[PDB]
């Protein structure tokens, strides 16, 4: 597991100079760089226009020296924590041998550009996963591909923003969802992108929200996200992804065709005879299901919406295990109770859905073989046709290059603002149980009830839902 | 009623109780895949079974194939005969048939 | 996997580890797992194999 000096191919929040950074090998073709996402202006929470939800800005964290090592400690033990899961470390070993087709020979749209102690480039090294820090957003782990080549079926290097720093918790039974849940639900997401899969393109509705527009995700985020129901794999007679699967598969079985087209190594044409082994039914079906923690018991339903389902209260950080104190949680609904106020419920949901309203009527079919398939609802292990023992006895030698440098802009996402409506209701609601059940005072003055109708109207009175209790 | 209809067997996937000495596919219940040895060492390695292609009931279904990989009796620990059930708690021995 | 052979206990030295193992459907971990009896293991679900 080498570590070298790289010359990255990108350029630092508009500074138009070379950025040289201290990469580290956390697994094969696995890089680890444990310094902030300079490519997007790192701000404070008073110099951002408009923030994102549940989203701590915050500048100055990975700029010292000494808490960035505590960073590469912090993706050092996610990767060891992720190898002792089962099945844990055949995701990992599927990412390491997912090394894309090569532009030229040596390979200029994979390697990051190692320098010596002058800068001098003297060769390049192989990388699949990029896994940087935090980006200005704290919480907005995010995997931003190189190229273009993730849509194309050559396969794209990853960048992997991830920040281990922000969790959530299970307020119930104060278990954290570890850090590596949502690595392991990236990692996977890069197996779609270094594969050259077009599966980060189409969103598919998922969420209807309150105007009938949905909150849509990608077959990318619909698969990574584990088990789920809404399935893109559901069998019966194969219907997601219509007329999709006819371009993904072209995709695929054109790449497994250029494999000794451009000739790199002996090490780079066995790892790319090795990647295309593992067929297309093996990536949309993996799950992860070994691997991710049963910490919240609903993870399995909702599509990735873990920090809406539990609430913001729930985001923890890792070195306090308290609330983050510092994200914006700018709700869509403050629900007021008229009989007495200081009784809102903030209703964190989400916002600013696409507008899908013809997707199931517009809803074209692929052409089914007739064949009932005898499936079972379970998941799969899919890693018996990863041929997981023969990636892990390749390590791909450094390529002597010395060839200058092609940069690749990074131009970030452009949210929409979160409108708050204020609601005011003569009546009790579900929503008002949230602020009736929850008190800031002792046993000796608690006062529990068992009625809406009197923890709302006193603000003295605990709701609770026994009256022995 | 359902399970304590089964008892105190394990079973065969057909659902007959298992038993010593018998000729068994060991398989993964999820994939259905089988265990192989690496191409001349004794080292295992997990290779998935082939499907079936049936008609059931005069369609065109494919169904989970079981007969494929190596075969392991249970050996019990010390040997009796074939035709003994395995129960939940007996401790045998997989012998490879191949 | 019991941990014992019609010998008595096999060796961690020759066997790897002591106790029971699960065994799983995932190389490089041996098709093995150790069964977690641990006061930890009941506080998630435990994804038998």
């Amino acid at each position: 597991l080498k570590t070298e000096n790289i010359r990255y191919f990108r350029t630092a929040a508009g500074s138009e100079d070379v950025l040289e950074v201290k990469a580290y090998e956390v697994y094969p073709n696995v890089w680890a760089i444990p310094s902030r996402y300079m490519m997007e202006p790192l701000q404070d929470l008073d110099e951002v226009t408009n923030p994102e939800q549940f989203s701590i800005y915050d500048k100055k964290y990975l700029a010292d020296i000494q808490e960035q090592d505590e960073f590469l400690k912090s993706i050092q033990a996610a990767i060891e924590d992720i190898k002792k899961r089962t099945f844990g470390l055949e995701l990992l070993t599927a990412v390491s041998g997912a090394v894309p087709l090569p532009k030229d020979t040596g390979a200029t749209n994979t390697t990051l550009q190692c320098i010596d102690e002058n800068g001098k480039h003297t060769h390049d090294v192989v990388a699949n996963v990029v896994l940087w820090g935090p980006g200005n957003n704290l919480n907005s782990n995010r995997l931003i591909s190189k190229s273009d080549d993730d849509s194309n079926g050559i396969g794209s290097m990853v960048e992997l923003i991830w920040n281990p720093q922000i969790l959530i918790k299970n307020i119930g039974t104060n278990r954290i969802k570890p850090a590596t849940d949502e690595l392991v639900g990236l990692l996977t997401k890069a197996l779609f992108r270094l594969y050259g899969l077009g599966l980060n393109k189409i969103r598919y509705p998922f969420y209807q929200l309150d105007d009938k527009k949905y909150y849509s995700l990608t077959a990318e985020d619909l698969i990574s996200y584990g088990g789920f129901s809404a399935n893109v794999v559901n069998l019966q007679p194969y219907y997601f992804l219509e007329d999709q699967f006819t371009k993904v598969k072209e995709k695929y079985e054109s790449a497994k065709k250029r494999i000794d087209d451009i000739k790199v190594n002996d090490e780079y044409s066995q790892m790319l005879t090795l990647k295309y082994q593992f067929d297309l039914y093996s990536l949309f079906h993996i799950s992860t299901s070994y691997i991710v923690s049963t910490v919240i018991p609903a993870n399995d339903k909702y599509g990735g919406l873990v920090s809406y389902y539990t609430g913001p209260n729930a985001l923890i950080d890792s070195k306090t295990d308290e609330k983050l104190t510092s994200m914006v949680k700018i709700p869509l609904k403050k629900i007021k109770y008229s009989k007495n106020q200081s009784r809102e419920y903030d209703e964190y949901d989400l916002t600013n859905g696409e507008d899908s309203t013809q997707y199931f009527e517009n809803f074209t079919f692929p052409k089914s073989k007739h064949v009932f398939v005898e499936t079972q609802p379970t998941p799969e292990n899919v890693f018996v046709n990863l041929p997981s023992e023969e990636i892990t006895k390749i390590i791909l030698p450094v390529i002597p290059a010395e060839s200058d440098l092609i940069k690749i802009p990074f131009q970030p996402a452009t949210p929409k603002s979160i409108t708050t409506e204020l609601i005011t209701t003569d009546v009790p609601t579900l929503g008002l149980i949230f602020p009736a059940v929850k008190s800031k005072q002792n046993l000796s003055d608690i006062k529990m009830t068992s009625k809406l109708s009197d923890a709302l109207d006193s603000d003295k009175q605990t709701f609770a839902f026994d009256n022995t209790l | 009623t359902f399970k304590e209809d089964h008892g105190q067997f394990v079973y065969d996937h057909w659902g007959e109780r298992l038993q010593y000495n018998k000729a068994y596919y060991l398989l993964s219940d999820d994939n259905k895949s089988a265990f192989e040895t690496v191409y001349e060492t004794k080292r295992l390695k997990l290779k998935s079974v082939p499907g079936v292609d049936i008609k059931y009931l005069g369609m065109n279904d494919r169904v989970y194939g079981y007969y494929g990989g190596l075969q392991f009796k249970l050996v019990p620990l010390d040997s009796k005969n074939m035709n003994n059930y395995v129960r939940w708690g007996d401790k045998f021995t997989m012998q490879s048939i191949e | 996997g019991t941990g014992n052979s019609k010998q008595g206990p096999i060796s961690a030295y020759k066997r790897g580890y002591s106790g029971d193992l699960w065994i799983n459907g995932a190389r490089l971990d041996g098709y093995v797992t150790v069964v977690n009896k641990s006061n930890y293991s009941n506080d998630e679900i435990q994804e038998k194999f």
